[PDB]
């Protein structure tokens, strides 16, 4: 037993071939295999769909292939209005009263009034105020947050 | 050899049974000018009947198809008997 | 409220004019619209035009919806990292902020069959805040916790 | 999209003047043009037009064809794995049945009218007749199974769309309509509940699969089941979806059994194809009943763990051919020591088991999370019924692992060099898509 | 063609005769028997909806009360 | 006895009249069992064992039908607390006989 | 009518030279004198087909306005 | 929508109702409306008088059979040989007993059908349920064991069959024109007629 | 019984396998032999343990660049000698450093 040198850092014993890769028998000479008819076409079909979809992925610009990526500047936009709004909100205590009342003609519990501030511009409330559903209150109160 | 599916029954009977079939064949016009005379009645028939409700007829139309007996099976059990 | 023929007929006519305006100048951005169409449409299949731009505004809604929230969670796990300890007093707003957020999110769109999102557990604790009025006012005995100051690290 | 109907109209039409000796040669040169030509309508689909990318009409309402989420993953999914197909089949009539169903299947996804879509879908039936009931490997049972199923619920879609195309007048799906009708979803909804297997309706699909040539089945597998989702998506939830909202305990019902009885039928099965066909039917379910939800999270999701499917089954329905052709055994009973003899093939057969299973670093683990989160918006007790009932495919799938893992084996069954080719862009989309580039 | 049907005696001696069989009879749980295991541990599979129907049905109960109070205290008064 | 068929160089040709048996892919076919492919197909023609017994009805009824009609009563258990949540009024399912309209709730309308 | 009639013709001429070519036995490039007869043929049938469609089409339009479809100018320009 | 982000389909306005527009300016109806005779048959108020009316067609249907089976042996029997045996006697069971038997599945089906009506008072999927499970078990009073549970179904199947597709097909479908502007949208521009079409005169035969 | 022709080509059984054990040779693993040891060894490890640093080289530079630290270290940490976004340290009284 032990190493076959009794050293560790030795020669490996084995001289070969392992195993035969997919089978095939190693030509004699050393000439190489004969390659499959399909191995280019394969090769290349695949590969310019692998590096087609890459480059797609990649290199377009923003919004044409991942629809979020051209939302993320206006998100953060909006995200600044929302910040500046929110901390208004908190501190004047009127308008907390106001729409304290929006909210009950809305079917919507006081813990909802961030919620009602982050739908300004969204089709319920757009639509809504348009056709008498929501107090026109909202509209004064919004405008007094600049909007 | 391969597995085949077993057959009930013993070869000389179900070759009996088969041979059932085997008796005197009417011909078909005697059946048919019955019905297509029969037929041409009921349809004049039929104009005058009272509508009848939807699930009165496929009830009607579920007992016809139930009590109907195929030509075969009349054929195979006719016996010349009482 | 009752919509007649007529004035769905005048409504359809101004439909095909703004359709007409807006094919009049090329938009790249025309099926994100920044705005909606304006209507009292008992359904919206009615006009397909305002239901199609309709449709695109909320879509692009959504979208900008969802990356503000992810943006709130970023500010939020800063700082959660930044305080250390005294993460639960100073990130109360924050946190309550970005869930606020995912209710709109999921809540704006959630479907026809889908529940709405409690983020932060409002409603819950609005419930039973309206149990408890009730139970004690008429005095009975609520079966139900008490509602609770703070239920989450925010709502 | 022009690019994509034009190429896909060369297919079939190549076959008719090619050599009958580079017929092999011809048709694998034109179903890389046509994954090609997929490629450039993905490049020419920009996410700007967020209804439909785009839209093209050839003189009629028939000859209107468009590409949508549902669509442009499903396309390109049938071009991906069209290829693999395409070597697998040996034979100039082999090819012309192949080519033909390819070409039908894939105007089909593209379809925007639902009578051009039946026209399209539908003419692939006698070739599935003749393919699945071949002289020798073939079942006349299956054949007429399947084409007696599939003409029934396409019959009832198309008087649902005869009523549809009376009443509004036309049935274009870029025509907003809407119906209340019961009678008319029911047709639709046939269609559906057919062609993507859900119980009791699924019986035709595993006689097909183990009877069809392994290019037949992976093309069955991969693609044929997802038609099902373009339908849905489509043709019926535009307008039908008054109907799913009133009958969603139903559908819950059917689609959850379904999931169930053909997870449990899976322990009784001794043959590794109809074990990959009955994984299939339990995992149409989760797709089937995602989608009827109508949210967001359920329709990305269903389309999602669809590419995943059509991604993982046609791996394993190919392994199994390779092992089949090796070997020409099904049972699991004679197939032993596979481990130690064909260390290769084992390796990829457990990577693809283990996809199966919805593993983490799959796609079917991405695509099962949203499905399941789009339940749990529905209700909760709807995410942990399917949740809980995933073991079962655990068992079945570990029982076959273990009996095929180890023994004693006096034969070396390994796959050769063609083989290797076969599997490799299924393994490198697998990887891909399991690390998130859905 | 098929495989040989003669065993292999060589290692009959080391590990033992195949002499001794199994005693199974190779059948399945009784009818009655799997009614009773089928519907013992499937609801305890199900506990998840077990819990929300105690807990529905206890709110309903709850507010149904309530409101009957309600209205008591809302006809006198 | 035996000869290597496949040649790598691409000069391979079919030795139909070789004496020594070729060694093509039909070397590593495993060796089938008279009774284990009678198994096989007793186990795919188990139709013809089917036979309509009390026992059989008891068991398709009692394990399929009452899954499912767990699961239809569950579901519509889910659906009607999903109802009491939303605030939506009691919705018009099919089996339901219920006197309103209401099936899809408006995206407009505030609930 | 349709704008792809001739088009179509032609392409459904060469499908029967072909057609009739491949039941027979032969190969599709045989007989070609069949394959230019065929294909004018068909071209020319497709596009008188298409006239005579438009003209039921306007006849029937002709037929509705007496009796009593009130068409508007839009709808009279959708008939050729 | 066609689209990943929102659900599909639409909402329409509980609120808002839109005021019916006649689909012409005139209606000419070429279809008849129900006979006396079809009310009188289809009033099941006195069950009796209900199955009277409506056993003819079980009673004709019995005939057809039997007449049928009975001319099938008629056939068969041989003119030129004498036979010992009456043939009318041996013909006239056959038809007698196949009527017979008609006549008293459609009188069980009529009579359950009318005597649920008017316990429950209300007219329901369930009466024809009822009527047709105990035509079934009638059916299968001694046949062995798959029949019972089968004929029940099947009989109790065939009044749901002709309930969805006789009454509730055709009222769920009345609105349905064809001709002018959908039914639901009449915002948009098509084609107004002043008649409906009249594709055929009543008939009369 | 004769070996085949091929056996030339395939390779012995390696010191580390038991003197009875056989094992067919012809078998192709990716993950080596039943015993391996082959020649060469010493190159191929050298060359592996090449690739590890420099993917360690890849995965130090893109961690440091991800590596985001928003609360000051209680007191100094190794990672100050190679990345610079670490917060003065502070210490529990709250002194800075
Ligand atoms: C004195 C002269 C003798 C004649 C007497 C009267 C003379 C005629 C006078 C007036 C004739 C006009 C009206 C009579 C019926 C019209 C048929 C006809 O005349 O054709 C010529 C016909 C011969 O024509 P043929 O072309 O030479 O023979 C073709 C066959 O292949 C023949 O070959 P075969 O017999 O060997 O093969 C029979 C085959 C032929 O197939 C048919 O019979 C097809 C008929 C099916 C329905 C027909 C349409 C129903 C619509 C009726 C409309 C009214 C209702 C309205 C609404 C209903 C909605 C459906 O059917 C079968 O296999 C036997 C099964 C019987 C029906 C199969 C359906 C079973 C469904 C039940 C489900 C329960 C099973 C569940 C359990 C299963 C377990 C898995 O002559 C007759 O048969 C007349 C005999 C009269 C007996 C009819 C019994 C009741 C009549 C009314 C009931 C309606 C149902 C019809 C049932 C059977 C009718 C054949
Ligand atoms: C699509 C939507 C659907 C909606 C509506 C659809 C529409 C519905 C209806 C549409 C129907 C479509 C499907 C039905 C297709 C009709 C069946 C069919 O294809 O033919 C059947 C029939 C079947 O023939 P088969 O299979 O051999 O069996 C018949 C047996 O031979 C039996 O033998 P046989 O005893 O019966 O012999 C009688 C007959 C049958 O005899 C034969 O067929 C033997 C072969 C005829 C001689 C070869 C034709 C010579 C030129 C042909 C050009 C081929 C170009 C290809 C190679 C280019 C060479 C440079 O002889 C004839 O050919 C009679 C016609 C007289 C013309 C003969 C040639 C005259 C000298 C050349 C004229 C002008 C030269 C200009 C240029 C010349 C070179 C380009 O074919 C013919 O009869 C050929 C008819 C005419 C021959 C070609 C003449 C073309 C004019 C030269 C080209 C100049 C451009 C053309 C435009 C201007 C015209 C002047
Ligand atoms: C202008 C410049 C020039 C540029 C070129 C542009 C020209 C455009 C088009 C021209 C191309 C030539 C057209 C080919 C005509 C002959 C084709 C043929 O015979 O097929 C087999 C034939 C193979 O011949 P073969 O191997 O030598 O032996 C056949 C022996 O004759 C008999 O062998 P067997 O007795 O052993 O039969 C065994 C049979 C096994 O038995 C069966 O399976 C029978 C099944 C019945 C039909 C299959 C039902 C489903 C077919 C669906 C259609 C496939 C497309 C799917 C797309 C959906 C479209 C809605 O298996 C097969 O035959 C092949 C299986 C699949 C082929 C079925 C597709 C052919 C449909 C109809 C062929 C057209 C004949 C018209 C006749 C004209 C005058 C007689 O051709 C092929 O290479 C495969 C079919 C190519 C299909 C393209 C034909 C268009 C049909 C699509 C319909 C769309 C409307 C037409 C508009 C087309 C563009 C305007
Ligand atoms: C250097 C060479 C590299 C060699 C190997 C690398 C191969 C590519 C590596 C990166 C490329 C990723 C693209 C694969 C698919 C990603 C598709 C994708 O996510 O974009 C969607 C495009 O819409 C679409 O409709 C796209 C449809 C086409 C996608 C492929 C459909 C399946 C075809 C077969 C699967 C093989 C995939 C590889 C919209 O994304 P989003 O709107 O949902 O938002 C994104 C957040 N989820
Ligand atoms: C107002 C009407 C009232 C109702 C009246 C109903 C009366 C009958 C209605 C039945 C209509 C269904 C048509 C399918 C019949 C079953 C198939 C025939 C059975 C059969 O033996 O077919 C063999 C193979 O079929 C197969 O292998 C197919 C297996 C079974 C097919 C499953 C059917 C499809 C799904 C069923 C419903 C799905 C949704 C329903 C909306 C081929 O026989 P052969 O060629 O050797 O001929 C030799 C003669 N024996
Ligand atoms: C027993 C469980 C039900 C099995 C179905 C499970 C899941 C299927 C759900 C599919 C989703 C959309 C389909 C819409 C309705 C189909 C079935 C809904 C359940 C149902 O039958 O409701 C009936 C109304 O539906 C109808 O009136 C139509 C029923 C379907 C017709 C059957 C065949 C139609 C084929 C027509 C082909 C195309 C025709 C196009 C013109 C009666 O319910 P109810 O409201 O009266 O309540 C009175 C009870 N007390
Ligand atoms: C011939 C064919 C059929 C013959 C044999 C059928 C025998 C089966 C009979 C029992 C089957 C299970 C029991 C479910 C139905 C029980 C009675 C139905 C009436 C009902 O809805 O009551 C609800 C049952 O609780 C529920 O909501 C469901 C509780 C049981 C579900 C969990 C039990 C097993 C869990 C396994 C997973 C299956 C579900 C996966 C999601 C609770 O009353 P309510 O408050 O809703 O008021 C609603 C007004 N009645
Ligand atoms: C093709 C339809 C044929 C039915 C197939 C069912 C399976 C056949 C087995 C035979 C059983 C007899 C038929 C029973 C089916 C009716 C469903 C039972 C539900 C039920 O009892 O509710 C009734 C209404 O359902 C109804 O009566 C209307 C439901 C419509 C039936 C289901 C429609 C879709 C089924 C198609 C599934 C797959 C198609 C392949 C066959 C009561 O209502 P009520 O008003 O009386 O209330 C009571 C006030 N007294």
């Amino acid at each position: 037993s032990g190493h076959p040198n009794g050293s560790f850092w030795s020669e490996g014993t084995q001289v070969g071939l392992n195993g035969f890769k997919y089978g095939e028998i190693p030509l004699p000479n050393g000439q190489p295999r004969k390659k499959l008819w399909l191995e280019n076409i394969w090769n290349i079909g695949y590969g310019g769909f692998f590096l087609g979809a890459f480059c797609l992925y990649y290199g377009a610009p923003p919004g044409h292939v991942i629809p979020s990526q051209w939302a993320t500047p206006k998100a953060k936009d909006e995200y600044a209005v929302d910040m500046k709004m929110i901390d208004k909100y908190n501190e004047r205590p009127d308008l907390q009263a106001r729409l304290s009342i929006v909210l009950k003609d809305l079917n919507m519990i006081e813990e909802e009034a961030y919620d009602l501030i982050m739908m300004r511009k969204d089709y319920k409330v757009l639509l809504g105020l348009h056709s008498g559903r929501v107090p026109a209150d909202l509209k004064a109160i919004y405008e007094e947050l600049e909007a | 050899d391969e597995p085949k599916h077993q057959i009930p029954g013993n070869a000389l009977d179900n070759w009996a049974f088969l041979r059932t079939y085997a008796k005197p064949l009417p011909d078909m016009i005697h059946y048919y000018y019955y019905v297509y005379l029969f037929g041409f009645f009921f349809v004049y028939k039929v104009a005058d009947f009272p509508e009848y409700s939807p699930r009165v007829l496929v009830m009607a139309a579920l007992i016809g198809s139930l009590f109907y007996v195929r030509r075969d099976w009349v054929h195979r059990e006719f016996k010349d008997s009482p | 409220t009752t919509a007649t023929i007529e004035e769905r007929r005048a409504f359809h006519k101004e439909v095909l004019d703004i359709v007409q305006s807006k094919l009049a100048n090329k938009n790249s951005e025309w099926a994100r619209p920044e705005e909606p169409i304006l209507h009292n449409l008992k359904s919206e299949k009615e006009e397909p035009h305002v239901y199609y731009h309709n449709n695109n505004f909320r879509v692009t809604r959504q979208l900008i919806h969802f990356e503000k929230t992810k943006i709130f969670e970023d500010e939020l796990d800063k700082c959660m990292r930044t305080h250390g300890e005294a993460k639960y007093r100073k990130c109360q707003e924050i946190a309550k902020r970005f869930q606020a957020s995912c209710r709109v999110a999921s809540n704006l769109e959630r479907g026809p069959n889908a529940r709405k999102r409690d983020v932060g557990f409002i409603y819950q604790n609005n419930k039973l805040r309206e149990l408890e009025k009730d139970a004690k006012e008429l005095g009975l005995n609520n079966p139900f916790p008490p509602s609770s100051p703070r239920t989450t690290i925010g709502y | 999209m022009s690019l994509y109907l034009f190429m896909l109209f060369l297919q079939p039409l190549s076959l008719s003047f090619v050599s009958r000796s580079f017929s092999k040669i011809s048709s694998l040169m034109m179903s890389f043009a046509t994954l090609w030509s997929a490629v450039y309508m993905w490049f020419t689909s920009n996410g700007a037009n967020q209804t439909f990318y785009q839209v093209v009409s050839w003189g009629s309402d028939w000859s209107t064809f468009g590409v949508c989420y549902t669509s442009l993953y499903i396309s390109l999914l049938c071009a991906f794995i069209f290829p693999i197909c395409v070597i697998l089949v040996q034979g100039y009539r082999a090819l012309s049945i192949l080519i033909c169903i390819q070409t039908a299947v894939s105007l089909s996804i593209v379809s925007l009218h639902m009578l051009a879509f039946y026209a399209l879908f539908e003419s692939s039936l006698l070739l599935f007749f003749i393919l699945i009931g071949r002289r020798k490997y073939g079942s006349l049972s299956a054949a007429y199974n399947i084409s007696i199923y599939t003409f029934i619920s396409a019959l009832g879609f198309l008087i649902s769309a005869f009523w549809l195309n009376w009443s509004f007048g036309s049935v274009c799906a870029l025509l907003p309509n809407e119906e209340a009708n019961s009678f008319v979803a029911f047709g639709i909804f046939i269609l559906l509940w057919v062609k993507a297997p859900l119980v009791p309706f699924h019986l035709w699909l595993p006689e097909a699969h183990v009877y069809a040539p392994t290019a037949g089945s992976v093309l069955l597998a991969g693609v044929l089941l997802k038609i099902s989702i373009v339908g849905l998506h489509v043709f019926f939830l535009p307008i039908c979806a008054s109907s799913i909202v009133k009958a969603f305990p139903l559908i819950l019902s059917i689609c959850l059994g379904s999931f169930i009885f053909s997870s449990f039928s899976t322990l009784k099965q001794i043959d590794l194809k109809k074990i990959v066909a009955y994984s299939s039917i339990s995992h149409m379910a989760i797709v089937f009943l995602s989608s009827a939800t109508n949210s967001g999270l359920g329709i990305q999701g269903a389309v999602l763990y669809c590419i995943a499917h059509g991604l993982i089954s046609p791996g394993l329905f190919l392994l199994v051919g390779i092992l089949y052709k090796n070997t020409n055994t099904k049972l699991v009973f004679y197939l032993r020591g596979l481990s130690q003899q064909a260390p290769v093939w084992w390796s990829v057969w457990v990577f693809f088991m283990l996809g199966n299973l919805a593993f983490p670093l799959f796609p079917n683990f991405i695509a099962e999370v949203v499905c399941l989160s789009a339940l749990f918006k529905n209700h909760e007790l709807y995410a942990y019924a399917f949740i809980f009932f995933s073991f079962v495919g655990t068992v079945y799938s570990s029982t076959v692992l273990g009996r095929l893992k180890g023994g004693v084996s006096s034969q070396c069954v390994d796959a050769s060099r063609l083989d290797v080719i076969s599997w490799n862009p299924l393994v490198l989309a697998t990887v891909v898509t399991g690390i998130g580039y859905m | 063609n098929y495989a040989s049907l003669k065993a292999d005696t060589s290692m009959d001696h080391v590990f033992g005769d195949s002499t001794n069989k199994l005693n199974y009879d190779f059948q399945l749980m009784s009818s009655k028997e799997a009614f009773f295991w089928n519907y013992t541990l499937y609801p305890i599979v199900g506990f998840p909806i077990f819990l929300y129907l105690y807990q529905f049905n206890k709110l309903e109960n709850f507010e149904a009360e309530i409101a009957a109070a309600k209205a008591a205290k809302a006809a006198s008064e | 006895s035996s000869r290597i068929a496949g040649d790598t160089t691409g000069k391979y040709t079919p030795n139909i009249f070789s004496p020594e048996t070729p060694m093509d892919r039909s070397f590593s076919h495993v060796p089938k069992n008279p009774f284990w492919e009678a198994w096989v197909f007793r186990r795919d023609n188990i139709q013809r064992e089917f036979v309509w017994t009390w026992q059989t009805i008891f068991d398709l009824a009692t394990f399929v039908g009452g899954l499912y009609v767990a699961m239809y009563a569950t579901a519509s258990f889910c659906s009607r607390q999903n109802d009491k949540r939303n605030g939506y009024p009691e919705r018009n399912y099919y089996f339901s006989d219920s006197k309103s309209n209401f099936v899809i709730p408006d995206e407009r309308e505030f609930y | 009518g349709w704008e792809y009639a001739g088009t179509y013709g032609a392409l459904c001429g060469m499908v029967y030279a072909i057609g009739s070519n491949v039941i027979s036995g032969r190969a599709w490039f045989r007989r070609p004198w069949v394959h230019v007869t065929s294909v004018t043929l068909s071209y020319l049938g497709s596009k008188l087909l298409d006239e005579v469609q438009d003209t039921y089409y306007l006849e029937h339009l002709k037929r509705v306005e007496r009796k009593g479809l009130q068409v508007t100018e839009e709808h009279k320009k959708l008939f050729s | 929508t066609f689209n990943y982000v929102i659900p599909y389909g639409g909402s329409s306005s509980y609120t808002i109702n839109n005021e019916p527009v006649k689909a012409e300016e005139v209606t000419v109806d070429f279809s008849k409306e129900p006979s006396a005779s079809s009310l009188k048959l289809a009033d099941k108020s006195d069950w009796i008088a209900y199955t009277f009316n409506n056993v003819p067609l079980m009673a004709t249907v019995g005939l057809l059979a039997g007449a049928h089976e009975a001319f099938l042996h008629y056939e068969r029997t041989p003119i030129y040989g004498k036979r010992t045996y009456n043939i009318i006697k041996k013909l006239a069971p056959i038809v007698i007993n196949k009527t017979a038997y008609a006549t008293l599945l459609g009188a069980i089906f009529c009579a359950t059908d009318a005597l649920y009506e008017n316990y429950s008072g209300k007219k329901s999927y369930t009466s024809g349920m009822v009527a047709g499970a105990a035509t079934g078990a009638v059916f299968a009073i001694g046949r062995p064991l798959p029949q019972p549970l089968v004929w029940p179904l099947v009989f109790a199947a065939a009044p749901v069959i002709a309930d969805l597709f006789g009454e509730v097909y055709p009222e769920s479908m009345k609105s349905a024109r064809g001709y002018g502007t959908p039914y639901g949208f009449e915002n948009l521009d098509d084609a107004v007629p002043t008649r409906n079409p009249i594709r055929r005169n009543p008939h009369h035969y | 019984v004769p070996e085949p022709p091929y056996a030339k080509y395939l390779a012995n059984k390696s010191h580390y396998c038991p003197p009875d054990f056989h094992y067919s040779r012809e078998i192709y693993a990716p993950y080596g032999g039943y015993f391996n040891d082959p020649k060469g060894w010493r190159t191929n490890t050298a060359i592996a343990t090449l690739v590890m640093l420099a993917g360690a080289y890849a995965v130090f530079c893109f961690g440091n660049a991800r590596e985001e630290r928003l609360r000051a270290p209680k007191g100094w940490i190794p990672s100050q000698l190679w990345n610079d976004n670490v917060p003065t340290p502070v210490d529990y009284r709250g002194k800075v450093l």
